RNA sequence: AAACUCCAGUUGACACAAAAUAGACUACGAAAGUGGCUUUAACAUAUCUGAACACACAAUAGCUAAGACCCAAACUGGGAUUAGAUACCCCACUAUGCUUAGCCCUAAACCUCAACAGUUAAAUCAACAAAACUGCUCGCCAGAACACUACGAGCCACAGCUUAAAACUCAAAG
């Protein structure tokens, strides 16, 4: 199916940045993967400390990728990511656009419960 | 419908040939998915 | 400008200054208001230990420590030892909802160091370790 | 009542006017029920759309000098 | 509702389990 | 007969339903300028429907958004983070007074 | 409260009688004894308000089904 | 069991998909889909290859195929899970529902019975 | 630990107002429920009676929630009696 | 009081344990039960009822074997209370709670209110509780106690579970 790699990169240059894309999409088309874009999000600021590898990390890029790939795939692409050092935290999702969403009519307002207790003289 | 929009898409797909492009092309541009909400259900997109 | 509750962030330049100081080198006062007990200790921003204080050490004992004038004793205690120092601004943060967790802050003011924020660190678990059994008494 | 689907239009587009009604007078008509008669009037001629019908009548109105202040 | 009718079930069986052991 | 009478029809001046927010909106845990808006500056707890005013099904969106961006690393958890703090308020609760 | 006033003055101008005040128990039952033995209860009872200030049957309602009067009422 | 290169049912009739890019026809094949997609093929092949009119899916026929599909997915889940007792249950009890269905067909049309026997490999057995 | 200090129920002092702060941080953390949870989290609450308070707890908003809202449909009743004398 | 005082507090590193807020939602599952995140597989039946001659499940506790261990904790020890306290309170610690492979098969397993279909009118209806009824089917109950017992039989169960009486006794029990 369809799936979406949220990955958090080390802060690192240019250069090492490039070589670790390329490395971890070269993973994703040796398991039977079929890459379709590749959105950066630029480097920020991680929301708390990670500590991943012996490194204590404050910071890291932020980059998405969208791809096609069995379901046999899955499995085996979080133990490479695992593996390597450069990749902070990644993590795979269902691509969130191959579920549509069923139209909506509105707020339906609902009357207070009536006949809960018999209505004899208590 | 849905298959010939899908034959063009292909053509965009990442591939090993264009691999190294590809990266270096994201490493230069950037994606927003922030946008804020008001009270009367309009989106407020950052001003970056 | 305007006032705001919300404390300067340490990535944002700010225009809140206490006697020359930036609100990340103001000293801090660690307060831990348990229910038989109340410790205070003044730390400055470098994590360095300048005075502490506690309802044992001012000379209360056993039930008498968990009272709000053991508190006030071991604030004006750990305010007298800063002092000298030269601590006049501090940061609170207090751990704990214990009877010396006002009370100790009182203590502090009344020793000559004037509060710029208060900060609530009380530990609290998103789940955790199960504590022990209710009481029948 | 039929012309109660004119009403619920009349009252969105424009909404109760200035004038208030009275309600003790028993052969009292409304800025609202004025436009109903005419709306049904012209229905009479031979058109068939609510559009165009519904566009019509207001203009006989401003013609005849009533006010139409649409909430826009 | 009272438990009168399960107290004496209860002496009943705190007796048996201790009779048990015994013997 | 008479034309005077009534006729069975559906209510005409009945106003449409009335919809959350986010009716028509996708939901996305990247998006944490949209999550930070329904969290508390303080504390970072999620907020309830009476408070946010959302429908169940987008009250449900939020969290399950909010409780995937915390744990992968693009939401923190205790606070609200600040830079999202002069943003519209759309939650109906007053702290200070 | 509100039409007592105009109700009573009415029954004054018909020659009639009127009671738009708290009913008290056994007006109409035990009215021997609170009146006398020898007294006269009413043919025709007349409601222009079947209601009490709870928004409850009047209890004349009842006690004249029992006496045998008959009421009218809106 | 259906090769991975198999297309879904749905792709494969629309026209012109014949002549398409490799890369069209690989996610559009089995390969780049769930469990659920090659068991919708499994039974299309069934319902050629015994019942008369593969159309018509509510006749006793066509349950009986549409069930034993499921049959059998569970028994694949159930080789690698073995302490689900859950799909345990929907197994039992889907075993004893198609042999409910194949009572009442050997009893309307055994010219049928042994169609479907055959077909999928059901041997029906008279309860102790 | 993980996160940054001084972000989390922090409250600055205007004016060197301690009270008027200390209320506002407690008024926070009683809005948010932090107060009560750490009440409860001092010794351990069963399952079965933590679903026994949570159904008492959601009956009592209930009843409350309903009479309140008679209170100020009645209010409006409060004034003097109109037809005094009768 | 005892205990601790290679203790306490700040900071940093740091889980085979447990899963705030959302939840004022009321969903999933046959029941048991299920509320941190992701992915994979996946939630029977185109009429209903239907196995106490069978099959498969079944909270917690507990048994067997091999592991893990923050915290909690039967047992036990100490302190205190008490006429005594084998308890209620405080401290410490163990089996156990967790993982894996098997067994055991119990509950106020109770929403004490069976499944399917259908009704709101008539006598609505002992009382209380959660208003009163129809059709059809299976299961179950026939005074209290003896009795979640004895005997017999079956079961990886051996101080066990399931099925389950009798004699004597009472004029009440409920
Ligand atoms: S009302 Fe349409 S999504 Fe909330
Ligand atoms: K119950
Ligand atoms: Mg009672
Ligand atoms: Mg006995
Ligand atoms: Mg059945
Ligand atoms: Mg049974
Ligand atoms: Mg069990
Ligand atoms: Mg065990
Ligand atoms: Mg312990
Ligand atoms: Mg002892
Ligand atoms: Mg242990
Ligand atoms: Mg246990
Ligand atoms: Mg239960
Ligand atoms: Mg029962
Ligand atoms: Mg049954
Ligand atoms: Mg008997
Ligand atoms: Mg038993
Ligand atoms: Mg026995
Ligand atoms: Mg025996």
């Amino acid at each position: 199916p369809r799936y979406e790699l949220a990955l958090i990169l080390k802060a690192m240059q240019r250069p090492e940045t490039a070589a670790t894309l390329k490395r971890t999409i070269e993973a994703l088309m040796d398991r039977g993967a079929i890459v379709r874009d590749l959105e950066n999000l630029g480097e920020r600021a991680l929301p708390y400390r990670i500590s991943a590898h012996s490194q204590q990390h404050n910071r890291g890029g932020y980059f998405l990728v969208d791809f096609y790939a069995p379901t046999a795939a899955v499995e085996s692409m979080v133990e490479h990511l695992s593996r390597d050092i450069d990749v902070i935290r990644g993590n795979i999702v269902k691509h969130p656009l191959t579920q549509e969403l069923k139209e909506c009519e509105g707020i339906v307002p609902v009357p207070l419960a009536e006949k809960l207790y018999s209505t004899k003289k208590r | 419908r849905e298959v010939l929009q899908l034959q063009e898409e292909v053509k965009n797909f990442i591939t090993r040939e264009n691999l190294e492009a590809r990266v270096e092309a994201a490493l230069d541009s950037r994606k927003n998915y922030n946008w804020a909400i008001t009270r009367e259900g309009l989106v407020v997109r950052p001003q970056r | 400008t305007k006032f705001s509750i919300y404390p300067p962030i340490p990535g944002e330049e700010s225009s809140l200054r206490w006697a020359g100081k930036k609100f990340e080198e103001i000293p801090i006062a660690h307060i831990k208001a348990s229910h038989n007990n109340t410790q205070i200790q003044v730390v400055s921003a470098s994590n360095e230990p300048l005075a502490f204080a506690s309802c044992g050490t001012e000379g209360f004992r056993n039930a008498k420590k968990g009272t709000g004038i053991a508190a006030q004793t071991a604030g004006i205690a750990a305010a007298a030892r800063a002092k000298q120092k030269g601590v006049i601004h501090i940061r609170v943060v207090v751990k704990g909802l214990g009877p010396g967790r006002l009370s100790a802050m009182h203590g502090l003011i009344m020793g000559g160091l004037e509060v710029i924020s208060i900060t609530d660190n009380t530990p609290i678990p998103h789940x955790g370790c199960r504590p022990r059994k209710a009481r029948k008494l | 009542y039929h012309e109660d689907r004119i009403r619920a239009k009349f009252y969105s587009v424009y909404g109760s006017g200035q004038r208030a009604f009275d309600l003790f007078n028993p052969n009292f008509k409304s800025t609202c029920q004025r436009f109903v008669e005419k709306y049904t009037e012209l229905q009479k001629l031979g058109e068939t759309d609510e559009e165009k019908l519904f566009v019509e009548t207001g203009k006989a109105l401003l013609a005849e000098g009533v006010i139409l202040r649409r909430v826009g | 509702k009272n438990v009168l009718k399960i107290r004496r079930r209860k002496m009943n069986h705190h007796k048996y389990r201790k009779l048990v052991k015994k013997t | 007969s008479n034309e005077d009478l009534p006729i069975s029809m559906e209510n005409p001046y009945k106003e449409p339903l009335k919809k959350c927010i986010l009716c028509g909106k996708h939901v996305d845990y990247k998006n944490v300028q949209l999550l930070s808006q329904f969290v508390s500056p303080f504390t970072g707890c999620i907020y309830g429907r009476h408070i946010t005013g959302l429908c169940g099904k987008k009250q449900k969106e939020i969290t399950k958004a909010i409780k995937r961006a915390q744990i992968m690393g693009f939401m923190p958890v205790t606070y609200k983070d600040p830079a999202y703090l002069k943003d519209p308020k759309v939650c109906n609760i007053r702290y200070r007074e | 409260r509100q039409f007592s006033y105009l109700i009573e003055n009415m029954a004054r101008d018909c020659g009639e009688y009127a009671h738009t005040r708290y009913f008290r128990g056994g007006m109409l039952t035990n009215a021997r004894l609170l009146f006398g033995p020898t007294v006269r209860l009413p043919d025709l009872i007349i409601f222009l308000h079947t209601l009490n200030n709870i928004f409850e049957p009047h209890v004349a309602v009842r006690d004249a089904a029992k006496m045998n009067i008959p009421t009218v009422g809106i | 069991d259906p090769p991975p290169s198999t297309l879904l049912k749905d792709y494969q009739n629309v026209p012109g998909i014949e002549k398409v890019d490799d890369v069209v026809k690989r996610l559009l094949s089995l390969e780049m889909a769930n469990k659920k997609e090659m068991l919708k093929i499994k039974q299309e092949q069934f319902m050629k290859k015994i019942v008369a009119n593969p159309e018509d899916t509510r006749s006793l026929e066509a349950r009986i195929i549409a069930l034993s599909v499921k049959i059998r997915s569970y028994e694949e889940h159930l080789e690698k899970h073995r302490k689900d007792k859950a799909h345990k249950r929907y197994l039992l009890m889907s075993i004893d529902q198609r042999k409910k269905m194949l009572k009442n067909l050997r009893n309307t049309n055994y010219d049928v019975f042994e169609k479907i026997c055959w077909g999928l490999g059901i041997e029906y057995t008279f309860p102790p | 630990a993980k996160h940054l200090k001084f972000i989390a129920r922090t409250v600055m002092v205007q004016e060197g107002n301690v009270e008027s702060a200390y209320r506002t941080l407690n008024r926070i953390l009683t809005m948010d429920g932090l107060i009560e949870d750490i009440k409860h989290r001092r010794y351990y609450e069963k399952p079965c009676r933590r679903r026994q308070r949570e159904s008492y707890e959601r009956c009592r908003r209930i009843y409350n929630m309903e009479m309140a809202r008679k209170i100020n449909f009645l209010m409006r009743k409060n004034r003097a009696d109109p037809w005094q004398g009768c």
